[PDB]
């Protein structure tokens, strides 16, 4: 009974190690991932913002063309 | 040919096993080479119990040296009777204990002990009729402690009908190395009930008293302390390394001091800790006072079960006898009375180096129960708060074992308790 106690506990030290790394490694995949998403989505939203300045840009000038 | 194997294990556990043997090799006669060059033959009679032999008749200590890193065994190894050994029977690994009691006994410790245990057997195999096992260690750490009561475990697995026998030396605040010794001593302690015969306590608060309110050293070293251990030792193996009218074994010892299986933790003393030879009646009345105790219980708080006192040096017999008797017919009251002839006294003639009188005491005393009442103390004062706990938790082990090894030391207590009021 007692090798068998021996046994349970180191073998819960490994696991004890095992899902503290296993943990730590999905934690950060998971903030890398929800990073990447964020910061893309603001650069985007930029991008779009300005991409409607230059279509209004166009409609500025279309605009002025259609006074003739 | 009643052989003893000889284990020490952990920093103090090998530091005082090594002055252990510096000491009886000197009464054996065997120098740092493992060459004999003594006068009697008193000396080579039972060298056996202890010593193997060589191939060119040298004596080789049936002792076997474990620690979980190296330091301390480069030391024995460097230190003066360092070749004596056996260098097959120097047994360890790299990488510490960390004073956890979980690392020696089921991690880092685990690891290392079959290789222990093949020495072990290795040893045992050529002994003509091994009487049993003697473990060095102390329980505060975590090699000595956790690995060496593991070791204890195995040991009576594979050799369960012969006796196991340690010196344990105990923790106290006063001479510490970290806070978590309460914890390592009190898991150690549930070991030690259930799977020794006999343990010697050996406490580190009483050897400093000693050191500090007697010998007058102000600053004591763990040299000190371990002079003291050595000289207990060396005084509580007398009868078994030599030829009296006694045969002394280590069976026939647990069976006259131990009424109880449980009760098996004695209470060692010496006397003297000098030109002036002492007298009889001063070795008598020495032994006996608490300041010659080297558990740091006092006596008068409890009573004597047995009691087993030998002499050392050319003496009277008849005053011995005299003396003894008179302190039993002294202080009838801290001895128990429903254990007829519960005192027993031997003599030998040789005595140790540097004295020409000495006088050694084994006692199995109730008053032990307040040393581990001390460390009871302070095991709850931390566990109850859970305090650094994280540091076995983080090794495998639960609360729960912590639970049931406080409350198997409390039960202890309680039926040391219990004779002392009977
Ligand atoms: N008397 C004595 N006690 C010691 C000595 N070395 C360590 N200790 C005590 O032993 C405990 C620490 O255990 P230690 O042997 O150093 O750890 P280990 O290597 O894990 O077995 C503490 O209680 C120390 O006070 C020694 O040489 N003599
Ligand atoms: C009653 O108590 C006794 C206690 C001890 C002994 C003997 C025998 C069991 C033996 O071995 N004893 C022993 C061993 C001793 O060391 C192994 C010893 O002092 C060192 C000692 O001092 C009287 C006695 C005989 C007894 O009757
Ligand atoms: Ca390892
Ligand atoms: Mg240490």
């Amino acid at each position: 009974e007692k090798r068998e106690h021996e046994r349970e506990v180191i073998q819960k030290a490994i696991e004890e190690n095992n899902n503290f790394i296993k943990m730590a490694k999905e934690k950060l995949a998971q903030k890398m991932e929800s990073n990447k998403e964020n910061r893309e989505a603001h650069l985007a939203a930029m991008l779009e913002r300005l991409q409607e300045k230059d279509k209004h840009a166009e409609e500025v000038r279309k605009n002025k063309e259609l006074k003739e | 040919m009643r052989e003893i194997v000889h284990i020490q294990a952990g920093q103090c556990g090998n530091q005082i096993g090594a002055k252990f043997w510096e000491v009886i090799s000197d009464e054996h006669g065997i120098d740092p080479t493992g060459s004999y060059h003594g006068d009697s033959d008193l000396q080579l009679e039972r060298i056996n119990v202890y010593y193997n032999e060589a191939t060119g008749n040298k004596y080789v200590p049936r002792a076997i040296l474990v620690d979980l890193e190296p330091g301390t065994m480069d030391s024995v190894r460097s230190g003066p009777f360092g070749q004596i050994f056996r260098p097959d029977n120097f047994v360890f690994g790299q990488s510490g204990a960390g004073n956890n009691w979980a690392k020696g006994h089921y991690t880092e410790g685990a690891e290392l002990v079959d290789s222990v245990l093949d020495v072990v057997r290795k040893e045992s195999e050529s002994c003509d009729c091994l009487q049993g096992f003697q473990l060095t260690h102390s329980l505060g750490g975590g090699t000595g402690s956790g690995m060496g009561t593991l070791l204890i475990s195995k040991i009576r697995e594979e050799y369960p009908d012969r006796i196991m026998n340690t010196f344990s030396v105990m923790p106290s605040p006063k001479v510490s190395d970290t806070v978590v010794e309460p914890y390592n001593a009190t898991l150690s302690v549930h070991q030690l009930v259930e799977n020794t015969d006999e343990t010697y306590c050996i406490d580190n608060e009483a050897l400093y008293d000693i050191c500090f309110r007697t010998l007058k050293l102000t600053t004591p070293t763990y040299g000190d302390l371990n002079h003291l251990v050595s000289a207990t030792m060396s005084g509580v193996t007398t009868c078994l390394r030599f030829p009296g009218q006694l045969n002394a074994d280590l069976r026939k010892l647990a069976v006259n001091m131990v009424p109880f299986p449980r009760l098996h933790f004695f209470m060692p003393g010496f006397a003297p800790l000098q030109y002036r030879a002492l007298t009889v009646p001063e070795l008598t009345q020495q032994m006996f006072d608490s300041k010659n105790m080297m558990a740091a219980c006092d006596p008068r708080h409890g009573r004597y079960l047995t009691v087993a006192a030998i002499f050392r040096g050319r003496m009277s017999m008849k005053e011995v006898d005299e003396q003894m008797l008179n302190v039993q017919n002294k202080n009838s009251s801290y001895f128990v009375e429903w254990i007829p002839n519960n005192v027993k006294t031997a003599v030998c003639d040789i005595p140790p180096r540097g004295l020409k009188m000495s006088a050694t005491f084994i006692g199995n005393s109730t008053a032990i129960q307040e040393l581990f009442k001390r460390i009871s103390e302070q095991f709850t004062a931390m566990f109850r708060r859970k305090a650094f706990l994280h540091w076995y938790t983080g090794e495998g082990m639960d609360e729960m074992e912590f639970t049931e090894a406080e409350s198997n030391m409390n039960d202890l207590v309680s039926e040391y308790q219990q004779y002392q009021d009977a």
